[PDB]
């Protein structure tokens, strides 16, 4: 991972895409719940 | 003892001088032109730029066909312009690394150039192979050259800093008539349209009139306060005005023999480094150490515009034989076209 | 010493004797001049463009 | 026309006092920075002091430093010099000089010997 | 025709062009250098170390171009001839120890004129060997021509050479705060002075302008990105 | 699907781990059990056992806190709804709202930051290549390095609003993604190369060769355009072999390196550069015998003007605090030391610059 200054504004762009854009068609944010792990 | 007589018989030739000026002074030329329509405002713009020299321009000249116009400057060249089309002619290398003033010769065969070389260095163009070379090193000046007009083929004046004028014999090397009397250092001169008489400003704040034949001052022009550092004459010849460190600009007349109009301002402190007069004689182009010039009209002292396209301290400038447009060379290594 | 004194009167004494005439006639000969002149003063007016080679 | 002349001077008892005024005409003199120079029998031209536009700036040579006292008066054009305890080594002919250029910090060519910016000079003799 | 004319002023114009592009090349490399002084200063034993009006020695060090240029045939007056040195390097200033007094109201007018804001001066005080011979001997003293040397002090700052009577280490930083306090008066940071030391044997004068001539290229470089 | 096969690679393999950790165990102890993302080393009746949460999953994140009850009477946590043992993984979810605000203040920080740099830059460039009365050996550079900024800053921008918020374009990863990434990380690495031309200039006129003239800008234009070419193709070629994602917009992958150490490398050289030439100019300050409170303020000054052309603010912060407050304050001054860098270097370098106001006030004032 990118944790030097250089690979911020990479940082901030891949964060921006995963929060409202998530890549899998469903969009669904992953379940944490006793029936899970 | 002897000193006293002789400076008091000096001292009662200045009062009746003095008095015969103002005997003949009964009108100024500023009420005679009162009931004339003024210039006004003229749109005068940069038409062509130079961009050819490294180091500060000190002086220049025009021709007498208004085409070409050679130029000095620290780095020991001499550039030969073209107005017209902007194209380097020639370049002569200088030997020495000080040149202060440089003429163009009437016939275009001929160039001059001087400075701290005490040695004033005519430069042949029309020569066998294409290269330029020295044809004499007119020398016998005790002091650095100020300014010098060609005269003939084989006649130059040269104002020297020792406060002594020399009219120089090309082919010979030898000075044929030198003009002594000034008490300071004669930094420039012009040449009235006949090859008769010149007139010197030196820095003793007086201008005198010298004839090229007998070869003494004829007449002594005074009333600046400051080192002159110009003059020029008037298109026929019967009147010149000059310039100094004082910021003012005054008109002389020959006939008359003083002062006639003062050309300055009050927000002008700079000195006068060049003037120029258009071929009717009604402009008056004069150089300022504010980055800019002036143009002021020689009939009632109206400042009918400013030049202000250089970016350092003006050196030198003058109107074209025919009038059609004048250069200025300033301190920024950069010559420029004004019409 | 004492020439530079000498010399400076005989210069001033042939400065004395000289002919000048009043101001007015020389204010009227300047004027002349310059009003005689003006059609041939590029600077007093703008010439026309596609005329001077400093277009 | 610059002209500039002197005035007072002559033979003086050494520790006595004298006053030399100068004269000007032909210039503005709100415009220029004032000098004074002197020429040792025998000697080469040596500054003696300087005033500036209004009076402000004074600086005076180390030999008669605090000794002399200078004041210029601009609506009278007229240059005052005062001197006290003089001293027989200072006999000399005094020039009142005017460096060239208006409103300028430089002044120069004060000390050589043909400067046409300074009057003939009025002659100070030190003796019994 | 026209044509082939033109054609002709574009060839030469570019033959010239390319000259001057050479010439600026072995121009911009070269420092030139003022080397001024009062009369019988002794800047002539200077020019050992390496009529006409102007005298030109190209002396190199370390690989660097230097271009000195003498007074020697001029006059007295300098107030118009001086305007030509203000694009020079340096100007090297040699006092010879009322000569003193001359040199300090000569230094001053360069310091304060309008177009020598931005030179810097280089010190050269010469005939220290005999400054020292006279004020050990005592036949004419500094104290006469400047009345304040009594209550001058000599530095805590002081490197002199050691055996020398610290009478003489005075004078010379007498005369060097005499000229410092004239430089710094109107010193705004455009150009700064460099007094130095020198007698008739000395041999490391060079090597003194070419540091002195180091600190200058190297601090108006800092003007530019505006450091200073 | 990508970003869910290579999460699938990592969970397999840290299930085998443990499962080799699990064989060195010796001899009120809940014995080691893998959870379904995550293992659980033997614990002596801890009570809130924590570990960092598993970068297997995109939502997911590292800086948080993983919490297990195990042993309180001898049993793992049982959750009261389900009655199955449970981990505690609701902690470890990006996205959250006060997450995500913060990156869309970030987010139009960007975009404020780089729009104002391209009206603040136009003009500075413009005013370097018409008044040809400030042609310089340096000013060539900075038309160069200004050049530069108006290009990262373009990018940046085309980046953050055609490429960002389109959600469909990611899915797709078309070919003109990933050139316009390849654009981006070519004038980003171009941009802190500048930097350090500009730092080898700087360290040409003050330390070493200072009486040379006239140097060869043929280097500074190899390293500034020409340069950045070669780690630029070398992460390239890697990335379409090794780790390929959509668009490239991944930062967990370790090839990045391959630009960002010469960059990092080349800024590193550029701040030891700072330091020598702050050094020479306190030297140079000491011999004027200037004030000490005067001398200080100076070198603290000519400092201040130099980070945002020689890019410090990549060395001295290097780190990222973990702390939420701190990683906050830290998130605002870098995107505030990056974005709006362009700006800071024309208003000290053009607007503020001495022989600039001169020229342009002469200029207006002729009229
Ligand atoms: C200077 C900082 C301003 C911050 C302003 C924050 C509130 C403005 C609205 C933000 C909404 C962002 C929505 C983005 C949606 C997406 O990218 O898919
Ligand atoms: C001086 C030049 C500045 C150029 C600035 C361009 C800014 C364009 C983008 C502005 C914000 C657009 C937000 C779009 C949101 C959406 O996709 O719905
Ligand atoms: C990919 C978009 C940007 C491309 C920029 C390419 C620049 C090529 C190299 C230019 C070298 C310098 C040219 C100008 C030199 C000068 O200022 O005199
Ligand atoms: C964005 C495309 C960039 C391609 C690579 C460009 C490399 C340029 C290398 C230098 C070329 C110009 C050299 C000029 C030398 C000089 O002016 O002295
Ligand atoms: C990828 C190339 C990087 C080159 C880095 C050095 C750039 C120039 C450094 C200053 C000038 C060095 C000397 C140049 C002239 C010479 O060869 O003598
Ligand atoms: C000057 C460059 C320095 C760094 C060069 C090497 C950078 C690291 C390369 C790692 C390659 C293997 C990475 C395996 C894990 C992953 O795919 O992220
Ligand atoms: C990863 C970056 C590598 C290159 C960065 C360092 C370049 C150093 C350049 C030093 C230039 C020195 C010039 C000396 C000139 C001379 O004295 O001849
Ligand atoms: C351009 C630089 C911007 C810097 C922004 C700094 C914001 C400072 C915020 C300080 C908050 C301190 C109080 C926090 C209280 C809390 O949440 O516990
Ligand atoms: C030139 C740099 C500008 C820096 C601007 C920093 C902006 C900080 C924004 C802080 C937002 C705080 C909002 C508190 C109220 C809320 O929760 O809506
Ligand atoms: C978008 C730009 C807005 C204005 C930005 C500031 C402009 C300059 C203001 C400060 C001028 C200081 C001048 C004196 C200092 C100096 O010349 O170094
Ligand atoms: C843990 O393992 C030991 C040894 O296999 C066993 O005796 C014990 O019952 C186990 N405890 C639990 C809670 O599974
Ligand atoms: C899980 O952790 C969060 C964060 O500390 C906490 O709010 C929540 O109550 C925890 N849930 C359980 C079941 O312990």
């Amino acid at each position: 991972k990118c944790n030097t200054a250089t690979c911020a504004t990479q940082r901030l762009a891949n964060f921006l895409v995963r929060s409202s854009n998530n890549l899998g068609p469903v969009l669904p944010p992953t379940n944490v719940g006793s029936n899970t792990y | 003892s002897e000193l006293d007589q002789l400076r008091q018989e000096a001292e009662q030739l200045k009062n009746q001088i003095r008095d015969a000026r103002k005997a003949c002074a009964d009108a100024t030329l500023s009420q005679i032109t009162n009931n004339i329509d003024p210039v006004g405002r003229i749109q005068m713009r940069t038409r062509r730029t130079l961009r050819g020299h490294l180091a500060k321009i000190y002086a220049m000249h025009w021709g007498t066909d208004s085409r070409l116009l050679v130029s000095a400057s620290q780095d020991g060249k001499l550039i030969i312009w073209d107005s017209y089309t902007t194209n380097k002619v020639h370049a002569i290398p200088l030997r020495s690394s000080w040149v202060m003033t440089c003429a163009y010769a009437p016939s275009g065969n001929y160039v001059a150039c001087g400075g701290l070389d005490n040695i004033c260095s005519i430069y042949n163009l029309k020569t066998r192979e294409g290269n330029v070379r020295v044809s004499r090193e007119l020398a016998g000046h005790t002091g650095y050259l100020s300014c010098c007009r060609f005269l003939d083929d084989n006649q130059i004046v040269t104002s020297s800093g020792d406060t002594t004028c020399a009219l120089w014999d090309i082919e010979t090397g030898q000075q044929t008539t030198t003009f002594t009397g000034h008490t300071g250092d004669v930094m420039s001169l012009s040449l009235a349209p006949d090859t008769r008489l010149f007139v010197s400003g030196a820095c003793d704040a007086s201008a005198k009139l010298w004839d090229v034949r007998e070869g003494m001052c004829r007449q002594t022009f005074t009333g600046h306060e400051s080192d002159i550092n110009a003059i020029c004459f008037f298109p026929n010849g019967n009147a010149f005005a000059t310039g100094s460190d004082d910021a003012t600009c005054r008109l002389f007349d020959l006939r008359a023999d003083q002062e006639l109009m003062t050309y300055s301002h009050d927000n002008i402190i700079c000195g006068i480094t060049s003037v120029s007069f258009s071929k009717s004689g009604r402009l008056l182009l004069a150089g300022y150490d504010d980055f800019n010039c002036n143009v002021w009209d020689a009939l009632k002292a109206d400042r009918a515009g400013v030049l202000a396209g250089h970016d350092n301290r003006v050196s030198c400038l003058g109107v074209t034989d025919d009038g059609m447009a004048v250069a200025t060379g300033s301190w920024d290594s950069f010559l420029k076209i004004w019409n | 010493s004492i020439a530079q004194a000498r010399k400076l009167v005989e210069q001033l004494k042939m400065e004395a004797n000289i002919d000048r005439i009043k101001v007015s006639k020389a204010a009227a000969d300047l004027m002349a001049y310059c009003e005689a002149h003006a059609k041939e003063d590029p600077l007093l007016t703008p010439v026309p463009a596609s005329e001077n080679p400093f277009r | 026309q610059v002209q500039l002349q002197e005035s007072g001077g002559g033979l003086v008892q050494p520790g006595g006092s004298l006053r030399l005024s100068c004269a000007a005409s032909g210039f503005t003199f709100s415009n220029y920075k004032m000098n004074w120079v002197r020429q040792a029998p025998g000697k080469g031209l040596e500054w003696v002091s300087d005033i500036s536009q209004s009076g402000a700036s004074i600086s005076y040579t180390g030999s008669v430093k605090g000794r002399f006292t200078i004041s210029r008066d601009n609506a009278k054009n007229t240059l005052y010099l005062q001197m006290n305890s003089l001293k027989p080594e200072d006999t000399a002919v005094y020039y009142c000089a005017r460096c060239p250029a208006p409103f300028t910090r430089d002044c120069f060519d004060v000390t050589s010997t043909t400067y046409a910016y300074r009057g003939q000079g009025t002659q100070v003799t030190v003796s019994s | 025709d026209q044509r082939n004319e033109e054609k002709a002023q574009r060839e030469a114009n570019k033959k010239i062009e390319k000259q001057l592009q050479k010439d600026k090349q072995v121009y911009r490399a070269t420092h030139r250098l003022l080397l001024l002084g009062a009369g019988e200063s002794g800047k002539n034993t200077i020019v050992k170390q390496m009529t006409s009006g102007i005298f030109e020695t190209k002396f190199q060090v370390d690989k660097v171009n230097f271009h000195m240029f003498d007074v020697g045939g001029q006059r007295d007056e300098r107030r118009k001839w001086i305007q030509c040195f203000n694009d020079v390097t340096a100007i090297i200033f040699v006092v010879a120890s009322n000569r003193l007094q001359a040199a300090l109201k000569l230094f001053d007018s360069i310091w304060n004129n309008k177009w020598l804001r931005d030179t810097s001066v280089i010190l050269f005080l010469n005939k220290q060997d005999l400054l020292a011979e006279k004020v050990l001997a005592g036949k004419s003293k500094i104290e006469d021509y400047f009345p304040e040397f009594a209550r001058y002090t000599t530095p805590e700052d002081a490197t002199p050479e050691p055996g020398e009577d610290p009478r003489v280490t005075r004078a010379k930083y007498f005369i060097r705060d005499e000229f410092l306090r004239i430089s710094t008066a109107s010193g705004d940071g455009r150009h700064y002075c460099y007094p130095h030391f020198t007698c008739s044997v000395d041999t490391e004068n060079i090597r003194r302008v070419f540091n002195d001539c180091r600190d200058i290229i190297q601090r108006m470089h800092l003007r530019q990105y505006e450091l200073l | 699907p990508f970003l869910y096969v290579v999460g699938r690679k990592k969970m397999m393999d840290a299930q085998y781990k443990c499962y080799d950790r699990m064989q060195q165990l010796p001899a009120p102890y809940c014995n080691r059990t893998w959870d379904g993302w995550l293992c659980w080393d033997d614990t002596p009746a801890g009570v809130l056992s924590y570990q960092f949460c598993p970068d297997y999953f995109p939502d997911f994140d590292p800086s948080e806190k993983v919490t297990k009850y195990c042993d309180e009477k001898g049993v793992w946590f049982k959750h009261p709804e389900n009655n199955r043992t449970w981990s505690n993984y609701t902690m470890c979810n990006a996205f959250t709202p006060e997450k995500l605000k913060n990156a869309y203040v970030l987010y139009y920080l960007a975009i404020v930051g780089h729009s104002l740099s391209i009206f603040t830059l136009v003009i500075s460039l413009g005013i370097f290549v018409f008044f040809r009365s400030l042609g310089c050996q340096r000013v060539t550079l900075h038309k160069n390095m200004f050049l530069t900024y108006i290009l990262n800053s373009m990018i940046i921008i085309i980046h953050l609003v055609e490429v960002v918020p389109n959600g469909e374009l990611v899915r797709r990863d078309p070919v003109s993604c990933k050139i316009l990434h390849f654009f981006h990380q070519y004038m980003m690495a171009c941009n802190y190369f500048w930097m350090l031309c500009e730092g080898i200039y700087l360290h040409t006129l003050i330390v070493v060769a200072v009486f040379t003239e006239k140097q060869r800008l043929r280097w500074y234009y190899l390293l500034g355009w020409g340069f950045p070419l070669v780690p630029t193709t070398i992460h390239a070629i890697t990335r379409a072999v090794y780790f390929n994602d959509n668009c490239w917009l991944s930062v967990e992958t370790h090839l990045l390196y391959i630009i960002h150490g010469p960059v990092m490398a080349a800024l590193v050289v550029n701040f030891f550069f700072l330091l020598n030439i702050v050094r020479v100019l306190v030297t140079k300050m000491r011999e004027t015998h200037e004030a000490e409170s005067h001398m200080y303020l100076k070198a603290v000054k000519a400092t201040m003007i130099l980070v945002p052309l020689l890019g410090i603010q990549f060395v001295v912060f290097p780190w990222r605090p973990s702390n939420k407050m701190l990683g906050k304050i830290y998130d605002y001054v870098m995107h505030s030391l990056i974005h709006f860098q362009g700006f800071f270097v024309a208003t000290i370098y053009c607007f503020c610059n001495n022989e600039v106001q001169t020229t342009v006030k002469r200029q207006w004032a002729q009229f």
